[PDB]
C-alpha cells in the first residue's frame, strides 16, 4: 500500500468528517450544555 | 515517496483554537492520573492518590459517586461504554471493578483482577464481559468480568508498556512500550501484525484516529509520530523547538483533526494533525497535566492534572 | 432553584463532605515508603510495626498512625512509578552494612554497596523526591562487626583508609552516605544503626517523623 | 469634659 | 509648624500607599496564586483584609493630622473610628490566634493534627471579629465632636461624667487585651517553638538544628521587635497623657503622630513579612 495513498485517505475522511466542536464550532453559547 | 505534510498545503492551516475553562471541577485533594470518557458525553471518572474513584457529570458541575479504592495509590481508570461498570489500575496489580447500577445505594466490587505481576499502566473497555488491561511487565492481557480469569495474552513488547488505545469496531487496537515500539494486536487472532519502530524514547501516550486505518504514537523526547496501519510508514511528525519535556497524554478529535496532546510544561498544546503547526495552546494548570480525555460526540475536552483540578474546555 | 434534582446536589454535598473528612484524616496519619537494594534487611521493620506489587503495612504508634509500603517487589523500572509516591511524610532506606563484600548476582562485577549506593543517587537526584527526607536504617549491626573483624574494608572503597574497628567505620560509612545527596539544605539525611531492639526502633521513627513534621509546619507557615 | 491632650489617636486643644 | 504637618501628612501618605500596594499585592497571589485550603493561606488572606480597611482608614486620619479642622462630620467620624477600631483589634487579634496556631504545630504535632482546620479556622477567624466588636463597645457608644474657641473642631471619644475615671479606665482596659494580653501569649507560644525545635533537634541527632533554630529565632527577635517598637511607644504615650496632664507642645504632637505611622507601619510591615519571607508564598508567586 502506497503512503501516498493512505495520506490522501486520511484528509479525505479528515474533510469529509468535520462536523464537530473544537474545530469550528458552530454551536452557540446555548445548545452546548457547558 | 509522497509525504502528509507536502501535500497538505491545499488546505489553509486552522487558527488559534479559543478553548476556556467552562465548567472547572474542584473536590479532589490528590494528584489526579487518568480518566475516561463515556458513550454519553456526560459522565466522566478520575483517580487520585487518596484512594477516592470519583465519577460525575460535568454538565451540573456536581458529585455523583465516589468508590473508596483498596490501594490508594492507583495510577489508571476506565470507563465502561454502557456505563454499568468502572475499572481502576491501582499499583497492588488489582484491576479493581465496581458495578455502578446495583440494588443498593452503595457500590458494591463486582471483579479484582490480580493476575498480572507488574503495575498496571492503564485500562480499556470493549463491553460489559470483556475488558483489556495494559500492565507494566511487557505485556498486555484480555480479561472476563464474568469468568474473571485472564483469557488471552500478548507477549510481544521487548520494554514496559504504557500506553493502549482501542478503535471504535473493537478489532483492532495498538499499543506503545517504553522501547520506543508501537504494536497492533487482535483481540480474536492473538498475536502482532504490525509494528512500528519509528520513535526513539519513551512512549507513555497513545491514540486511535477515528477513521480506523492511523493512529498517533506519544514518546518523552518532546515529539509525536503519526503511524498508519495500510502503508506501515510514519507518515508525519510534530515536534517544536518550545516543548522540551515529555508526552504523557495523547487525544484526538470527533474526527481526528485537532491532534490533543498533554505535556510536562504546566500546559497543553492542539496540533493541526495535518501540517505539524501547533494550532491552540491550552494553559491555566498549576502542575504537568496527567490525562487529556476527549468526548466521542467532540463535544467538550477534559484535561487533569497534578493540582487536584479538573478543567472542561469546549 | 434546581427543584427537580435537589436530592442529587444533597447527595453531592453530603459525600463532598465524607471527601474533606477522609482527606482530613489522610493528612492526620503518617506514610512512609521505605526501599532496598533487593537483599537489605526490611524484615526487621515488620517486627517493630505493631499490625501483589506493593503492600501496605499500618500500625498507631504513640497516638500517631504509620503507614509503610513496600515497593520492592515491583520488578518493572522505578523510573516510571516513583512519581506516584509524592508528598509522602518519609522515606526509609534499609540497607545492611555487612553487604559490601558479597558480589550482586547481575554480572558478577557490581558489588552490594555500589548497587546500593546507586540506588541511593538515583533517588535523591530526582525532582520529585526534592522535599522528601530520607531516614535509612543500617540493619545487620552485629553481624557487621562479626565480618569487620576479619576484613580490611578496603575492597569495597579503595579510598577509604583507617583502623579496623566498628566506630570508625559505621561512622565513616555514615557520612559517606549522607554526603551522597545534592539537595543537602531541603532534603534531610537521618542515619540510625539498628540493633536488637524494637522498642528502640519504632522510638527513633516516631522521633524521626516528627522532626519532619515540625519542619514541615515551619516551611508551610514560613519559619524555616 | 476633660480635655485630654492625646487620649486614643486624635489632637484636642483646649 | 507648618513644615512640621508637611512631613507628617506626607509619612502619612508614603506609609498609605505602600500599604495598598502592600496588602493588593498578598491579596492577589493568594486567591489566583495560592489555594485557600491551607490554614495558614486564610489566615494571612484574613490579616490582609484586616490591614488593607487599616489602610482605607488611614487617609481621613491623615486629613485630621494635617489641619486641625474637621469638615467631614459626625456620623462619617463614627464609621471611621469603629472601622480603625475594628482593624486594629482583629489584626492583634489574628497576630495572637497565628502566634497560637504555630504553638500547636510545632510543640503538638500530633494533637494539631485534629485541633486546627479549615473548618475550625473559619470558626476562629468569626470568634476574631466577634471579640472585636465586642472590646469596640465604647469607642461607639461615646464618639463625639469637640469645638474649640478658635472654630476648630476636632472629633474624639467623650465620656460623660466626672473626668479622671472613665479615661484612665478605657486605657488600661485597652492595654491590657490589647497589648499586655496579646503580646504575653505570642511570646509564649514563640518561646515553647524555640523549645520544641530544640528538643526535636537534640533527640534526631540529625545535627542540623543549627541553622533551622537560628533562622526561627530570628523570626522572632524581629517579629517581637517590630512589635514592641511600633506598640510600646505609642501605649506608654497614652497612659503618661491621661495619668498627668501635659502641657501642649509640637514636639509632643509629632512625637505622637510619628508612633502611630510606626503603629500603621507594623500593620503594614507584618503581611508581607508572612508572605515574602515565606518558603511556600515564595514559590507560588
Amino acid at each position: 500500500i502506497k503512503v501516498s495513498k493512505a495520506a490522501a485517505d486520511l484528509m479525505a475522511y479528515c474533510e469529509a468528517h468535520a462536523k464537530e466542536d473544537p474545530l469550528l464550532t458552530p454551536v452557540p453559547a446555548s445548545e452546548n450544555p457547558f | 515517496d509522497a509525504t502528509l505534510s507536502q501535500i497538505t498545503n491545499n488546505i489553509d492551516p486552522v487558527g488559534r483554537i479559543q478553548m476556556r475553562t467552562r465548567r472547572t471541577l474542584r473536590g479532589h485533594l490528590a494528584k489526579i492520573y487518568a480518566m475516561h470518557w463515556g458513550t454519553d458525553s456526560r459522565l466522566l471518572v478520575s483517580a487520585s492518590q487518596d484512594g477516592k474513584l470519583i465519577i460525575w457529570d460535568s454538565y451540573t458541575t456536581n458529585k455523583v459517586h465516589a468508590i473508596p479504592l483498596r490501594s490508594s495509590w492507583v495510577m489508571t481508570c476506565a470507563y465502561a461504554p454502557s456505563g454499568n461498570y468502572v475499572a481502576c489500575g491501582g499499583l497492588d496489580n488489582i484491576c479493581s471493578i465496581y458495578n455502578l447500577k446495583t440494588r443498593e445505594g452503595n457500590v458494591r466490587v463486582s471483579r479484582e483482577l490480580a493476575g498480572h505481576t507488574g503495575y498496571l499502566s492503564c485500562c480499556r473497555f470493549l463491553d460489559d464481559n470483556q475488558i483489556v488491561t495494559s500492565s507494566g511487565d511487557t505485556t498486555c492481557a484480555l480479561w472476563d468480568i464474568e469468568t474473571g480469569q485472564q483469557t488471552t495474552t500478548f507477549t510481544g513488547h521487548t520494554g514496559d508498556v504504557m500506553s493502549l488505545s482501542l478503535a471504535p469496531d473493537t478489532r483492532l487496537f495498538v499499543s506503545g512500550a517504553c522501547d520506543a515500539s508501537a504494536k497492533l494486536w487482535d483481540v480474536r487472532e492473538g498475536m502482532c501484525r504490525q509494528t512500528f519502530t519509528g520513535h526513539e524514547s519513551d512512549i507513555n501516550a497513545i491514540c486511535f484516529f477515528p477513521n480506523g486505518n492511523a493512529f498517533a504514537t506519544g514518546s518523552d523526547d518532546a515529539t509525536c509520530r503519526l503511524f498508519d496501519l495500510r502503508a506501515d510508514q510514519e507518515l508525519m511528525t510534530y515536534s517544536h523547538d518550545n516543548i522540551i519535556c515529555g508526552i504523557t497524554s495523547v487525544s484526538f478529535s470527533k474526527s481526528g483533526r485537532l491532534l490533543l496532546a498533554g505535556y510536562d510544561d504546566f500546559n497543553c498544546n492542539v496540533w493541526d494533525a495535518l501540517k505539524a503547526d501547533r494550532a491552540g495552546v491550552l494553559a491555566g494548570h498549576d502542575n504537568r497535566v496527567s490525562c487529556l480525555g476527549v468526548t466521542d460526540d467532540g463535544m467538550a475536552v477534559a484535561t487533569g492534572s497534578w493540582d487536584s483540578f479538573l478543567k472542561i474546555w469546549n | 432553584l434546581s427543584a427537580e434534582d435537589k436530592a442529587a446536589v444533597e447527595r453531592s454535598k453530603m459525600i463532598d463532605r465524607n471527601l474533606r473528612e477522609d482527606g482530613e484524616k489522610a493528612a492526620r496519619e503518617v506514610k512512609l515508603l521505605l526501599l532496598g537494594a533487593g537483599e537489605s534487611g526490611k524484615c526487621t521493620i515488620v517486627k517493630q510495626m505493631k499490625t501483589t506489587g506493593i503492600v501496605e503495612t499500618h500500625f498507631t504508634f504513640k497516638d500517631l498512625h504509620f503507614k509503610m509500603f513496600d515497593v520492592t517487589a515491583q520488578r518493572s523500572e522505578r523510573k516510571k512509578w516513583i512519581h506516584c509516591f509524592e508528598g509522602v511524610t518519609a522515606i526509609i532506606f534499609c540497607v545492611a552494612l555487612s553487604d559490601y563484600d558479597l558480589v550482586l548476582a547481575e554480572d558478577e562485577e557490581m558489588n552490594r554497596m555500589h548497587a546500593s549506593m546507586k540506588l541511593f543517587d538515583s533517588i535523591c537526584n530526582n525532582k520529585w523526591f526534592t522535599d522528601t527526607s530520607i531516614i535509612l536504617f543500617l540493619n545487620k549491626k552485629d553481624l557487621f562487626e562479626e565480618k569487620i573483624k576479619k576484613s580490611p574494608l578496603t575492597i569495597c572503597y579503595p579510598e577509604y583508609a583507617g583502623s579496623n574497628t566498628y566506630e570508625e567505620a559505621a561512622a565513616y560509612i555514615q557520612c559517606q552516605f549522607e554526603d551522597l545527596n545534592k539537595r543537602k539544605d531541603t532534603k534531610e539525611i537521618y542515619t540510625h544503626f539498628t540493633c536488637s531492639t524494637d522498642t528502640k526502633n519504632v522510638q527513633f521513627v516516631f522521633d524521626a517523623v516528627t522532626d519532619v513534621i515540625i519542619k514541615n509546619n515551619l516551611k508551610d507557615c514560613g519559619l524555616f | 469634659a476633660g480635655c485630654k491632650n492625646f487620649f486614643w489617636k486624635t489632637f484636642t486643644s483646649c | 509648624d507648618l513644615t512640621s504637618n508637611a512631613v507628617l501628612t506626607f509619612i502619612y501618605f508614603v506609609v498609605c500607599i505602600i500599604g495598598l500596594c502592600g496588602n493588593t499585592l498578598v491579596i492577589y497571589v493568594i486567591l489566583r496564586y495560592a489555594k485557600m485550603k491551607t490554614i495558614t493561606n486564610i489566615y494571612i488572606l484574613n490579616l490582609a483584609i484586616a490591614d488593607e480597611l487599616f489602610m482605607l482608614g488611614l487617609p481621613f486620619l491623615a486629613m485630621q493630622v494635617a489641619l486641625v479642622h474637621w469638615p467631614f462630620g459626625k456620623a462619617i467620624c463614627r464609621v471611621v473610628m469603629t472601622v480603625d477600631g475594628i482593624n486594629q483589634f482583629t489584626s492583634i487579634f489574628c497576630l495572637t490566634v497565628m502566634s497560637i496556631d504555630r504553638y500547636l504545630a510545632v510543640v503538638h504535632p500530633i494533637k494539631s493534627a485534629k485541633w486546627r482546620r479549615p473548618r475550625t479556622a473559619k470558626m476562629i477567624t468569626m470568634a476574631v471579629w466577634g471579640v472585636s466588636l465586642l472590646v469596640i463597645l465604647p469607642i461607639m457608644i461615646y464618639a463625639g465632636l469637640r469645638s474649640n474657641q478658635w472654630g476648630r473642631s476636632s472629633c474624639t471619644i467623650n465620656w460623660p461624667g466626672e473626668s479622671g475615671a472613665w479615661y484612665t479606665g478605657f486605657i488600661i482596659y485597652t492595654f491590657i487585651l490589647g497589648f499586655l494580653v496579646p503580646l504575653t501569649i505570642i511570646c509564649l507560644c514563640y518561646l515553647f517553638i524555640i523549645i520544641k525545635v530544640k528538643s526535636s533537634g537534640i533527640r534526631v541527632g540529625s545535627s542540623k538544628r543549627k541553622k533551622s533554630e537560628k533562622k526561627v529565632t530570628r523570626m522572632v527577635s524581629i517579629v517581637v521587635a517590630v512589635f514592641i517598637f511600633c506598640w510600646l511607644p505609642f501605649y506608654i504615650f497614652n497612659v503618661s497623657s491621661v495619668s498627668m496632664a501635659i502641657s501642649p507642645t509640637p514636639a509632643l504632637k509629632g512625637m505622637f503622630d510619628f508612633v502611630v505611622v510606626l503603629t500603621y507601619a507594623n500593620s503594614c510591615a507584618n503581611p508581607i513579612l508572612y508572605a515574602f519571607l515565606s518558603d511556600n508564598f515564595k514559590k507560588s508567586f
